[PDB]
């Protein structure tokens, strides 16, 4: 049930391990942004 | 959440006092 030429093409071209590396990099970046918001809250409180 | 005249008054005084006051002599 692939149901998509585009899905099959992307599945062929996509690199799984690199995809996981990029996903974790994005996760850490978002966590860093969260830490930034937290520090901003700390400064605003002070 | 946690984040939350000197000069003019003289003239106005002298104006009112002199305007409103009265003494035949001054």
């Amino acid at each position: 049930q692939l149901k998509s030429y585009y899905e099959e093409s992307r599945g062929l071209e996509r690199d799984l391990i690199g995809e996981f590396v990029k996903s974790r990099k994005t996760a850490w970046r978002v966590a860093t942004a969260s830490g930034l918001f937290g520090l901003l809250g700390m400064v605003c409180g002070i | 959440v946690g984040f939350s005249e000197v000069v003019d008054t003289y003239w106005l005084n002298q104006y009112v006092l002199n305007r409103e006051a009265y003494d035949y002599n001054t």
